[PDB]
């Protein structure tokens, strides 16, 4: 019916490093952008670009952004390793920095 | 509809003692109350609380407690407390918390 | 500070039946849950549900979430339901209750 | 502390009929703001202006409503059938006349 439709956005950029990657020739960058790819389906997100995964707004948004983020993303040291930029975007609390907090947190590998 | 409105949640604590006075089985007042919520557009939850099924404006929802308190004028006697809290999205993470506990990646 | 950013409810139920697999006495893991939302910021409801001290972003909440998964591994197994509400405000109605039975006027 | 402190205004407008009070002479028109302020303070409400209250803006800003609407001034006799207009203000939720409202729902004595 009208009610229930509209969740506010949940979802993150990513931005990797290409050229800490070219240069250090240790993975193909191709594989880890379809890695990334395949984590965002097993976690229900939706690829809106290269950069940018959105939840389908609803009552799972959360639990889709807790496996994307902190079940695959975070423990893949190739991901964390090589990332320029990584951010969580929420309409209604605003954006922050998901590499600064990981490192103050402790959570993944980053050097 | 109108997105200013929200659904509402109803929760509340009631005195066992209290209640004794006015039923032999305390098991009743509750189940006397859950009828009325679910006759007002409420619904149980399996946890504790009343859910508005739709969103609903608080003027209205007042108007469902004072017909609450009119009708069963022991809540009086018997709360401790009783609170209406706008809710402004409801998550579920039961799947989530079960893919979390597999241990199938590293 | 940040108005976007609201308290937040957690609210669960779990199987008896699953949990005496874990625990003779049912009651420890109630128990031991309280004792790590009251250490992480949420305090427990003299209804149900753990409410946020302080407004909680949706990323930190979930931290908390993925922490307590990640302590308590036998919660995958045991959880019937497990839900994150955003609180949008809460309203006391106790001593509105004990107001309106007071028939002082008419 | 820095939260806590703003709750969504909660409110009501009163307008008299103040031609029909007079044209009538069944009551003084004085003495029906006094009990109208009267029962503000009993209700806990904040007087703005002569037509305008207003909750503090707490946790208790619902039960201040009930009470002032819907326990004292609904069931004034007095006031429902002499006033032109009256307003549930919620700055979060939107307005309402409350006088239609009350007709449909039999709340109060109109005529």
């Amino acid at each position: 019916d009208l009610e229930d439709l509209a969740y506010p956005l949940l979802g993150t950029r990513i931005v990797l490093d290409e050229e800490k990657i070219l240069k250090e020739g240790k993975y193909n960058l191709e594989d880890m952008y379809k890695m990334i790819d395949e984590y965002a389906k097993e976690s229900g997100m939706i690829k809106i670009n290269k950069e940018t995964y959105h939840c389908k707004g609803d009552k799972y948004d959360l639990g889709c952004m807790t496996l994307f983020i902190y079940k695959y993303l975070i423990d893949s040291e190739w991901f964390t390793k090589n990332a320029k930029e990584w951010i969580w975007i929420s309409e209604k609390e605003g954006n922050s920095d998901l590499i600064s907090a990981s490192k103050a947190e402790g959570e993944g590998i980053w050097e | 509809q109108d997105p200013g409105i929200n659904r509402k949640a109803i929760n509340f604590d009631l005195s066992t003692k209290s209640l004794e006075k006015y039923f032999k089985d305390t098991r009743e007042p509750y189940s006397l109350i859950k009828k009325f919520m679910l006759e007002n557009g409420f619904e149980h939850r399996q946890y504790s609380g009343y859910t508005s099924k739709e969103p609903i404006n608080e003027r209205r929802v007042i108007r469902i407690i004072n017909k609450l308190t009119k009708k069963f004028t022991w809540l009086g006697e018997c709360v401790k407390e009783f609170d209406i809290t706008e809710i402004g999205e409801q998550y579920s993470l039961k799947e989530t918390i079960q893919d979390l506990c597999a241990k199938d990646f590293h």
